[PDB]
């Protein structure tokens, strides 16, 4: 009393166009991100000889964004070849480790800057410059350590495998057989809780508080703008919201909470890839928001260049 | 490397299945998908099971 | 209920060419992968190649790569092995078998379930 | 991959213990198979995976595995079970059959 | 911006006094309020500082344990309470502001006491 | 606190001339030294904040510099309004420490 149906999924018809366009845009992300982050680091290091109290987070953030951008060429090479990995296992492990560590570090430094901007009005207002410098250095070390700790487990299990029939080599994660669902789900939770939930919550709450504090004062609100703060919050959403929505839909597909069919395969492949390209505007937009808008930075850059 | 099934299920008995399905995929080759009527859910069956493989072969052979 | 029939064997002068055809009837040809195997006269079995009927995931052995090719026609339900440049060591009996590549986590099923009845191939230059 | 298959031949009688072995030069994740061929007939699959008997094979045949060392045991050999047994591995995209063991009736 | 100092007046040795600095033109909670002093015919000397937001206060080594600085944000005021005054405490006390500019956060400088007050003469006979 | 030695304690420079004052710290202060001036019996007014960033409003004559821990202030043309006392300060470590002053008097 069991009906054995069959379903054959054809090949992907129009994925070549998608991969072409994605690579075309990854080139621009790489070029612009590389240039912008290099300039930020250069001026941050070189502005200490003029007397500025340059900030550690905006230097570490620039370095982390630069490292992530450095691995785009590897991803493009793997992407153009229908998502195949000509390189060896060592290259895949190293690339994944570098990318993961620096991406997590970038997000964590954004959250830390959000908190520090508010504390700099309310709390770090009668604190000697030396004391606050020491506090910032300790926080930088801790954030880098935390990013590395989160990234290690995922890279541990990464292994390149050649399909026994397709004769094509891929690089994926091979978790222990006796527990794979408990691993996949688990990892996803982390990537959604320490990646979007907690960082976004802290960012939104503390930037609202900063806007309230600026509005209360008179000199501050005359000089400071309340639209750039809302720009910070909304930019984080636009970059990182659709990506996590697509990934969660993928997970619900894996757990068979949604019925399977070829349309979902196509409409989830397309969603994952398009959102992955969008989410990397993180590195392109970070300098343009925290550095290139500041009047002090623009004047300093103009002087240094000339 | 994305295919419909990422892991197996190796604790499903004959009495707990009401509708099987065989997926042919470009990446992961032949895969099975069962509909458990105890909770009306959908699971991915392990081909190693003695009864599953023989039942599916007669379905394909016919 | 399941039938595999091989035809095309015979004599082949050195450097010649031949075409073996394996016609299948009795199973879902589009869900199975067809394998070709050898047996030299007096020696043991040696695997030659296969093809995934519905996707063309061909693979060849080391001693035949670049000389042997496979092509599967699902409309007619037949798998063809084209053999080229038969060196005198290619004489054997060629068997056609089929598999259902069930997905296991660490590998794919590859145990040849049903075997044909073999066709002889001779590679010699004599009267 | 080279699959050494010992011994070259076996001399056994009806009912006596019969054992064959197959060593894999590399690691195959239990992806082997054991066939038997009569002198003038096509091989008949006996075991797949590493120990899962085929659908219709008698229960005498039993496969095992220890790391990479696959044994085929035919308890209580009958007159019907006098053929040549071959060892295959299909973990890799290229399959390899063993040299093949021939079991012969022992007399005097 | 404008800071006004109220207090002064000669006091007896060992007595106490309470100076007040009231600021108009900015929210006192967004800047730190410093008290400086200049003895008769001598150079400037630091006395105390406060953050009127959470109450972090710092004192000089000479006067630590005798002075207490406390701010009230409703009226934008900062008070210095002097106890156990000695003879050398005679001076002119100014209240200054160390400005903080939010629009320069990532790329800022080491702000100084831009705005001062006329300060009151404290005598200790 | 951190001492800060400022020399010399009196300039006799005449009008229109160049005047230089120096203040050397004990430890290292990272460009957190400011120069103030005070007229006789009047509140001081910020002159230079940070190592060299001139305050917004003071003439362009005044210019500060830094060399390790050896800061200096230069007034290019001692216009008659520039006869007062000048103090060097540091904010890098609390308590904030001033200099000894340097009275500038006409020749
Ligand atoms: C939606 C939450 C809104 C909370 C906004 C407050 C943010 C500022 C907190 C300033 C703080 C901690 C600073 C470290 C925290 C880092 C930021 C945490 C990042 C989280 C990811 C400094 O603590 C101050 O507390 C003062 C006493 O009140 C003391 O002076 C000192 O202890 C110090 O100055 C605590 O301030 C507050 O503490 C609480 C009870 O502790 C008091 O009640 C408050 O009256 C206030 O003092
Ligand atoms: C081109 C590309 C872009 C990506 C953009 C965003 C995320 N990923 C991308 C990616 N891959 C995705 C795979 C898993 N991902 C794991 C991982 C590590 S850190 C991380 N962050 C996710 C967001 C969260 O807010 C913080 C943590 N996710 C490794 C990298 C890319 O490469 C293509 C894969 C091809 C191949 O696999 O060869
Ligand atoms: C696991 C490895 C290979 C991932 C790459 C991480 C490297 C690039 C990270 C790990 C520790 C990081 C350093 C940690 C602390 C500081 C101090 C800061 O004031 C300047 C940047 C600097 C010097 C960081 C540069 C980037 C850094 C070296
Ligand atoms: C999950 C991740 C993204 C959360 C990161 C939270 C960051 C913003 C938290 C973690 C620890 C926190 C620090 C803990 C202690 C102090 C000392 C205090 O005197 C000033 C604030 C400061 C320096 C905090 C700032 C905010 C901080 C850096
Ligand atoms: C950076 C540090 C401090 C936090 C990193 C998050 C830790 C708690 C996360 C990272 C990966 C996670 C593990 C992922 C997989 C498994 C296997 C499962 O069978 C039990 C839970 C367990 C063991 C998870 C527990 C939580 C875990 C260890
Ligand atoms: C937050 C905003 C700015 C996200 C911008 C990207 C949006 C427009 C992207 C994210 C994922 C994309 C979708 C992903 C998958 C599909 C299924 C396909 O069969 C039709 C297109 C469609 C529906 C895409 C349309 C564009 C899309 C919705
Ligand atoms: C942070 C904001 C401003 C980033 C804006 C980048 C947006 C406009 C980029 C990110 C990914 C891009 C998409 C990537 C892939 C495709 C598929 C193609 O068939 C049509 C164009 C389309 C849909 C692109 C349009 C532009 C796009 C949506
Ligand atoms: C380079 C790309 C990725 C940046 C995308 C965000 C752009 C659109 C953001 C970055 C900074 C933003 C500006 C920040 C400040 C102001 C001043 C306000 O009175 C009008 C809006 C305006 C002019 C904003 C418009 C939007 C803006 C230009």
């Amino acid at each position: 009393c069991i009906v054995v149906d069959t379903v054959m999924c054809p090949n992907m018809p129009n994925k070549s166009v998608l991969l072409y366009t994605l690579s075309f845009i990854y080139i621009f992300i790489f070029v612009i991100g590389m240039i912008a982050n290099s300039v930020v680091v250069w001026v941050n290091i070189q502005a200490k000889t003029t007397g500025y109290d340059t900030h550690c987070y905006i230097l570490n953030l620039a370095i982390a964004d630069l490292w992530v951008v450095l691995t785009i060429p590897v991803w493009v090479v793997s992407l153009v070849q229908h998502n195949q990995w000509p390189m060896g296992e060592l290259t895949c492990k190293v690339t994944h480790l570098i990318f993961s560590i620096n991406l997590f570090g970038s997000i964590f430094f954004l959250t830390c800057m959000s908190v520090d901007r508010y504390l700099s009005i309310t709390y770090f207002t009668n604190t000697p410059s030396s004391r606050k410098k020491m506090v910032r250095r300790v926080v930088c070390i801790l954030v880098w350590l935390l990013a590395f700790c989160v990234s290690l487990p995922d890279t541990y299990y990464l292994k390149t495998v050649t399909s026994a029939s397709n004769n094509e080599t891929y690089c994926r994660s091979f978790y222990p057989e006796h527990s794979i669902k408990e691993w996949l789900i688990g990892m996803e939770l982390v990537s959604v809780v320490l990646g979007f939930a907690v960082p976004f919550s802290i960012i939104a709450v503390f930037y609202f508080l900063l806007a309230r504090a600026i509005s209360a004062s008179s000199d501050q609100e005359k000089h400071s703008s309340r639209k750039i703060i809302f720009s910070y919050v909304v930019v984080f959403l636009v970059c990182w919201l659709p990506y996590h929505v697509a990934v969660l839909l993928d997970i619900f597909s894996i757990l068979h909470y949604i019925p399977f069919t070829c349309r979902l395969e196509h409409a989830l492949f397309t969603a994952l890839h398009v959102t992955q390209c969008l989410s990397l505007v993180h590195c392109c937009v970070n300098p343009v928001l925290y550095s290139f808008i500041n009047r002090n930075y623009r004047y300093e850059l103009m002087k240094a260049f000339i | 490397y994305r295919c419909p099934c990422r892991f197996f299920e190796s604790h499903v008995a004959r009495a707990n299945v009401k509708h099987l399905k065989i997926l042919n995929t470009p990446n992961c080759a032949l895969q099975i998908v069962a509909r458990l009527k105890n909770n009306n859910r959908q699971v991915c069956i392990d081909p190693k099971l003695k009864w599953i493989q023989e039942y599916l072969e007669k379905a394909l052979n016919k | 209920e399941v039938q595999l029939v091989e035809s095309g064997g015979g004599l082949v002068q050195p450097g010649g060419s031949l075409r073996l055809s394996c016609a299948a009837s009795g199973f879902n040809f589009s869900y199975s992968s067809i394998h070709w195997v050898r047996q030299a006269p007096g020696k043991g079995l040696e695997w030659v190649a296969y093809i995934y009927s519905s996707y063309g995931y061909t693979s060849y052995a080391d001693s035949v790569k670049g000389r042997f090719t496979i092509s599967a026609d699902t409309s007619k339900n037949t798998a063809y092995l084209q053999m080229n440049s038969l060196r005198a060591e290619d004489t054997a009996v060629y068997y056609c078998a089929r598999v259902y590549p069930w997905w296991y986590y660490k590998y794919y099923h590859g145990a040849l379930d049903y075997w044909g009845q073999g066709t002889l191939v001779t590679v010699s230059s004599a009267s | 991959i080279q699959m050494t298959q010992s011994p070259s031949s076996l001399s056994a009688s009806v009912g006596d213990r019969v054992t064959i072995t197959c060593r894999a030069s590399q690691s195959v994740s239990s992806a082997v198979a054991w066939y038997q061929q009569k002198p003038g007939k096509a091989p008949k699959l006996l075991i797949y995976s590493a120990s899962s008997l085929y659908s219709g094979v008698p229960s005498r045949f039993s496969g095992s595995r220890s790391g990479t060392d696959f044994t085929l045991t035919i308890s209580s050999l009958q007159p019907e079970d006098f053929a040549t047994y071959y060892c295959q591995q299909y973990y890799y995209p290229l399959f390899t059959f063993g040299q093949g063991t021939k079991v012969e009736i022992k007399r005097t």
